[PDB]
């Protein structure tokens, strides 16, 4: 399904939730 | 050889403070 | 999960609780993928070992869920399951290999705001996401830690509860372990030099470790939570069925049934 993986609360709303930003920030300095 | 052991209750922990699922809604599923 | 968070509302739709009907009990975590097929670990329907064996009118799923114990009127969804499916050479014997299973729901469920599916890998995506260091996210209602000296908090969560793990490099995983690993799992979590702490504990199985593309914004499974040695030991790591390694059955299952 192309909508999977998009959360209704959040990337649908562009609102990132409490703790993403930990996931994304790994990406740089993990 | 060891054997690994899954992240699964043994003991009956599932239950611990569990709700029934009303039965309107266990009946209207079963349908 | 150990030294997890309280999910907020609608911050894992895809999470999946695997019930037994009689008596009612959570039974595992699992996932959803579709509109119709949930994902989870095999050792939640088939564990010889422990003389474990259910098939599919013994359980159904709850969708969309918080509260571990309430039934969550206008909010949750269940649905009964239609077929189990085990992978074929599932090796409950020794180390799990291939610890998955695929469930079909018997009628499709409606997504809302709390129920929504998650993402399946490709290759590239999975040769992206999964590298050490990078860190994804693990959600489960299981113990909030191995023993009871370990914290002075309870024992089970009242709400869903996450945590985010890194994932650790093949040569540490295999070396933290006297089992003998496969490249069908990864293991994740910090080492001990890393101060931090967290992990998948008891109750917590079959549900799914999810990563966020840093290119497309959108959430991919990566893994499934399968076994481990304790929760939260220094030097020991969460272990979790690799998800893309075994996609071409779940491609298989999916398209012939
Ligand atoms: C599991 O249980 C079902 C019915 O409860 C039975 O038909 C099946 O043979 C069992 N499987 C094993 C491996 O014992
Ligand atoms: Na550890």
């Amino acid at each position: 399904e192309a909508d999977c993986g998009l959360r209704p609360l959040f990337e649908k709303k562009s609102l990132e939730d409490k703790t993403e930003r930990e996931l994304l920030e790994s990406y740089i300095d993990g | 050889a060891e054997v690994a052991q899954p992240k699964l209750y043994q003991r009956g922990e599932g239950g611990n403070g569990m709700e029934p699922i009303p039965e309107d809604v266990l009946n209207e599923a079963l349908n | 999960i150990v030294e997890g968070s309280d999910a907020e509302i609608g911050m894992s739709p895809w999470q999946v609780m695997l019930f037994r009907k009689s008596p009612q009990e959570l039974l595992c975590g699992a996932s959803l993928i579709s509109d119709r097929w949930v994902l989870t670990a095999a050792h939640c329907l088939l564990y010889p070992p422990w003389d474990k064996n259910f098939t599919e009118n013994d359980l159904l799923v709850r969708i969309g869920k918080h509260s571990r114990t309430r039934y969550e009127r206008n909010i949750e969804k269940i649905s009964m399951l239609e077929k189990i499916y085990i992978h074929p050479r599932y090796n409950w014997r020794e180390n799990l290999d291939r610890d998955i299973a695929l469930m079909k729901l018997k009628k499709p469920v409606a997504f809302s705001d709390y129920i929504h599916p998650v993402c399946l890998p490709d290759r590239e995506t999975a040769a992206s996401l999964l590298q050490a260091g990078y860190k994804g996210r693990v959600t489960g209602w299981g113990n909030l830690k191995e023993t009871w000296t370990a914290n002075v908090g309870k024992g089970q969560p009242s709400v869903l509860q996450v945590v985010n793990l890194p994932i650790v490099e093949r040569p540490v995983c295999k070396d933290s372990t006297r089992i003998r690993i496969t490249d069908n799992m990864f293991c994740a979590g910090y080492k001990p030099d890393e101060g931090k702490r967290g992990d998948a504990c008891e109750g917590d199985s079959g549900g799914p470790f999810v990563m966020k593309s840093p290119f497309n914004n959108r959430w991919y499974q990566m893994g499934i939570v399968s076994w481990g040695e304790g929760c939260d030991r220094d030097g020991k790591y969460g272990f979790y069925t690799h998800v893309f390694r075994l996609k071409k059955w779940i491609q298989k299952v999916i398209d012939q049934f």
